[PDB]
């Protein structure tokens, strides 16, 4: 039990981010579901109802993360391994359906691109209920599955460094989880962005959808790229507690996606900017 | 014929009206039609709810 | 009520020259694009040209696209047509039609069930 | 105020019922697309018609043609039973997927009534973002009449004389080059109309068909998928 | 022979104009501007109405005043109770492109046509509890603009083949013609007590007609472009007519001339709808720019905007006891207003 290391003015200054990146959060997503459920015809289609699931997604993400980060790293914690684990999957689960809620929204706006005529058929709203549904049973499962096993200390594991009750093994299987769906969600986008470069130019022979698109994917990687790669860093042993003193840092930039996610999905939204506008 | 049946047309709308009465009778019915129902209770698409 | 009564036109020789003339009245000239179109003897009405609403617009049909010239006067909400090296195939009569509807770029005069924002006609014999 | 609850009752199930009615026919109102065909007489749009009923009927002036490409529905309404005066019930059709547009390009003394009608239909106010899916028919007539003379094109348009067929053309295998810059001439004058006006909120989609022709269910098909995906890319705040 | 008759048609329509202006010897804006203005007026949304798939293209209220039928280009003929904004029916239309849509006074029928030149009438109270179309009147060659009950066997209905007809319903036969229109007839109105009807054409004309003589007594002109749109004056005496070219003008039957225009420099669309309030002091048109204008009627000057709809305001109407305006439009919502 050493993963508290922190400068005070570095606590400080984790104090001071934390706190501002999750009232940015929670206040946007705030906002962003209840002009979402002001409209009927809001909710009407599938792809605000994968909007709200990630809005929902980081408000929870947000507020439980900023709960445990502070309560281990600056209120020095006492914890358990039944129940740091719980809030680790309390975390974990939001997080992994806020990925989930981007693939949800990256392979619908595919659906309508790839297959533009059958977009109103092979995705309705009793499909998209049931995929956000599934979508969200199983990253609550991932995140319990460490209370039951997938322990090192319970269950007699190499263990890891950053977080003292988990597995070398959980690590890799939500590392590939994780790393999947934003190869997929990166791919749409792309392919997306083909298309309409396939069309658009070179077809009739465009600048709002293309830097739409490219925030979007630096966005995505800017904040869910040197997480991952820090974390697969760590789980080979690849250096000391010089990595560790940043992965505190680094943690934070998850918060920061939990602001930008509204703003670049729901704000930048005709629809929604109506429904918001109108009141 | 469609020349004769305008013709005719023209010479029925012509006669027995000659533009009967004047804009100013006509006036001063609409506007005193509009004035006397004007009502608050009559016409609640006005100043009163 | 609006009103297009043409002028001019009538008997001239196989290669001479002729200038149709329009008067509008019962409605703003300056706010309606105009048309000539024309109907010769064995077939329907057809369209001969049409000048926009400022007259810097202007387009003809092919058959008469060097030789007539159309042109509108706003101050006297007047429409001239200007046809010179005229053929036997103008022995038509020429209808100054009016586009229906004001600050639009779309009209559907050539109507043979009596349009009603056309003339009376002028007879042109070549 | 029991005789009112059960009044206020029955009305609030009579109106869940007519709601969940309302539902289903929503769920197949949005599964079918609405297109208008629009031509003159001598053009055969009736030809088309039947060319996709042998791949659905109508006999109070409009008929209508229902037919399916890859499990979509298409429902083409063909307006045969009113005057020739269009410019008010043609703005029924504003919500339609696409307008096909059938020209009998064969015989130049009319394709100047098409192309004008086509100006109409591109600039009305509420045909503006309708794409237009523009076949020009009768291909095999347009051969024959340009190769046999006798029926020179520049009569109709002088512009003609000036004009070279584009490179980036594609014409038949066993095509004459004068009836490859004919047909090619017609299209690029419907294109001058096209591409003048309406920037990017609708295409034309210029198809040469003949009398004869079992693809044009697919070319719709094909040409309202482009028309929906650019629908598609335009939500992404774009305008 | 034919150059007689024209000179004679000439001298006819002179005639008429010299006693017009005969007889115009004041204006309607002259003598009114004693009047005290209604002031700038307000009336919000008070109920939203949203069953509709497709574009709403017109509506009519219920003689109690709290049913109305509204028809959308889906090929649904929806009735709504305005208070409690519950659908009391949705008939299903064999054709989806229907431009009008009646009520019947004594609201056991509703009227409907449009692209099929066909006015169908179904029968609401019916016994089994369903509503049955009772009736399909045909014989007009053009598309069907307007409907209107003079009761429960009696309908007028206007078409795009520039005429207008009345037609018992019970035998379903065209009880008398009133052809005098050169353009497609838009929309009529009947007169309070039910022995006159106007109708606006797109010959940008309206015409007076007698139902019993089935002859045009009166022939109004003044709009450049085509009407329509049109109402009666609550009395009867007067009527306006809303056209493309971006203006309403207020006609009055005696007076055989135009008495008011209703227009303004920033309006160039042309208007949709056109009803009167109660007691005719307010003249209610919905535009082309998506809004709906409110119109002092005597003073011609705009009291009041309807704004609220995201498409072009297709249909409009005032209840029978003026509690309510309803405006349709073509983003497929009803708005009930006050
Ligand atoms: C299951 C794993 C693989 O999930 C992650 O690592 C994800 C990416 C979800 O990020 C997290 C970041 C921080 C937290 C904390 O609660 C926390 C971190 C350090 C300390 Cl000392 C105490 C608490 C949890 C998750």
């Amino acid at each position: 039990e050493c993963f508290m290391v922190l400068n005070p003015s570095q606590q400080l200054a984790i104090a001071v981010l934390s706190l501002t990146l999750g009232t940015f959060t929670v206040l946007e997503n705030l906002l962003v579901l209840c002009v979402i459920l002001h409209s009927r015809s809001l909710r009407c289609r599938p792809s605000y109802h994968f909007i709200g699931s990630l809005a929902v997604a980081d408000l929870l993400g947000s507020v439980i993360f900023v709960y445990s980060f502070i309560d281990f790293h600056v209120f020095h914690r006492k914890d358990s391994r039944n129940v740091f684990l719980f809030k680790l999957g309390g975390v974990t689960a939001s997080f992994t359906a806020s990925v989930g809620s981007l693939f949800l929204i990256a392979i619908d706006r595919y659906i309508s691109i790839h297959r533009p005529l059958a977009y109103k058929r092979i995705v309705t709203r009793p499909k998209a209920v049931v995929a956000f549904c599934l979508m969200w049973t199983i990253a609550i499962v991932i995140a319990v599955l460490p209370l039951l096993g997938w322990n090192c200390e319970k269950l007699q594991s190499v263990c890891s460094d950053i977080f003292p009750h988990i597995d070398k093994t959980y690590l890799m299987f939500w590392i590939g989880v994780v790393s999947v769906l934003l190869l997929f969600i990166v791919y749409a986008y792309m392919y997306i962005l083909w298309k309409a470069h396939s069309h658009a130019v070179r077809m009739i022979q465009d600048i709002e959808l293309a830097k739409t698109l490219v925030l979007i994917l630096v966005v995505l990687i800017i904040c869910w790229g040197p997480l991952l790669a820090i974390m697969v860093y760590d789980v080979f042993g690849k250096m000391n507690k010089l990595i560790k003193t940043v992965f505190a840092f680094c943690s934070m930039l998850c918060l920061l996606n939990s602001t930008v996610n509204p703003i670049i999905y729901a704000l930048r939204s005709k629809d929604l900017r109506h429904a918001f506008r109108s009141m | 014929t469609a020349s004769i049946a305008q013709a005719r047309k023209l010479v029925e709308q012509l006669k027995m009206e000659a533009n009967i009465d004047r804009i100013k009778v006509s006036k001063a019915a609409a506007d005193l039609m509009a004035y006397c129902e004007a009502h608050a209770k009559e016409d609640p698409l006005l100043t009163p709810v | 009520q609006v009103q297009l009564q043409e002028s001019g036109g009538g008997l001239v020789q196989p290669g001479g020259s002729l200038r149709l003339s329009c008067a509008a009245s019962g409605f703003t000239f300056s706010n309606y694009k105009m048309n000539w179109v024309r109907q010769a003897p064995g077939k329907g009405l057809e369209w001969v040209s049409d000048i926009s609403q400022s007259g810097a617009s202007i387009s003809y049909t092919g058959s008469v696209k060097g030789r007539f010239t159309i042109s509108r006067d706003n101050a006297k909400n007047t429409l001239y047509l200007q046809m010179n090296s005229l053929k036997p195939e103008d022995t038509a009569v020429y209808y100054c039609a009016r586009c229906p509807a004001p600050f639009t770029r779309d009209c559907f005069d050539v109507t043979s069930t009596t349009y009603a924002y056309r003339g009376q006609g002028t007879q042109v014999t070549v | 105020t029991e005789d009112q609850r059960n009044e206020e009752k029955a009305q609030r199930e009579a109106n869940k019922k007519i709601e969940k009615q309302l539902q289903k026919d929503k769920q197949v109102y949005r599964a079918t697309h609405r297109l208008l065909l629009l031509g003159a007489d001598n053009s055969g749009k009736s030809t088309i018609v039947k060319q996709m009923r042998i791949l659905s009927g109508g006999t109070s002036g409009i008929f209508e043609t229902k037919f399916q490409v890859d499990k979509v529905n298409f429902h083409m309404f063909d307006v045969g039973g009113q005057r020739d005066e269009r410019r008010k019930w043609i703005q029924c059709f504003n919500d339609v997927t696409a307008i096909i547009f059938v020209v009998d390009s064969s015989d130049y003394n009319r394709l100047q009534e098409a192309l004008n009608l086509f100006k109409s239909i591109w600039n009305n106010r509420w045909l503006r973002t309708i794409s237009v899916i523009l076949f020009l028919n009768k291909q095999d007539l347009l051969a024959e009449k340009v190769l046999a003379g006798k029926s020179k094109i520049e009569d109709y348009f002088p512009e003609f004389a000036r004009y070279t067929t584009p490179e980036d053309a594609t014409p038949e295998p066993g095509e004459d080059p004068r009836v490859t810059r004919a047909k090619y001439f017609i299209r690029d004058e419907f294109l001058r109309i096209s591409t003048a006006s309406g920037d990017g909120r609708h295409y034309c989609y210029p198809h040469f068909t003949c009398a004869v022709d079992t693809e044009n269910a697919r070319r719709i098909f094909n040409d309202c998928k482009d028309i929906i995906l650019q629908m598609n890319l335009r939500e992404y705040n774009l305008v | 022979e034919l150059d007689q008759l024209r000179q004679e048609a000439e001298q006819l329509k002179n005639q008429i104009r010299d006693a017009r202006k005969a007889c115009a010897d004041a204006t309607l804006s002259q003598i009114t501007n004693n009047i005290d203005p209604v002031g700038r007026i307000q009336m919000r949304t008070r109920r939203t109405l949203r069953g509709h798939l497709a574009k709403i293209y017109a509506m009519h209220w219920g003689t109690d005043s709290r049913l109305l039928v509204s028809a959308s280009q889906d090929g649904k003929l929806i009735i709504w109770d305005s208070y409690t904004t519950n659908k009391v029916h949705a008939i299903p239309l064999r054709s989806s492109w229907v431009m009008t849509c009646a009520y019947a006074p004594s609201g056991n029928y509703v009227a409907c046509g449009g692209l099929d030149n066909i006015c169908s009438i179904y029968n609401l109270k019916t016994r089994e509890g369903n509503v049955r179309v009772s009736r399909e009147l045909a014989g007009h060659t053009g598309y069907l603009s307007c409907c209107r009950f003079l009761d429960d066997n009696q309908i007028v209905t206007s078409s795009g083949d520039t005429t207008c007809a009345l037609w018992d319903i019970e035998t379903g036969q065209q009880t008398t013609t009133f052809t005098g229109h050169t353009g497609d007839v838009m929309s009529l109105s009947l007169a309070p007590d039910t022995r006159l009807f106007v109708s606006g054409a797109c010959d940008a004309s309206a015409k007076l007609w007698d139902v019993r003589e089935g002859m045009c007594r009166q022939t109004f002109t003044g709009h450049e472009s085509d009407i329509n749109a049109i109402c009666f004056f609550p009395n009867g005496n007067a009527f306006a007519t809303g056209s493309d070219d971006a203006t309403c003008r207020l006609f009055d039957l005696r007076a055989d001339q135009e008495l008011m225009t209703y227009s303004h420099d920033n309006i160039i669309c042309g208007i949709t709808s056109v009803s009167f309030s109660k007691s005719g002091r307010l003249l209610l048109a919905g535009y082309d720019d998506f809004n709906c204008n409110v119109w002092d009627a005597l003073k011609a000057d705009r009291a009041g905007v309807l704004a609220g709809h995201d498409n072009r305001v297709s249909c409009l109407g005032v209840t029978d006891d003026g509690m309510a305006v309803a405006t349709g439009s073509w983003d497929s919502f009803l708005k009930i207003w006050n």
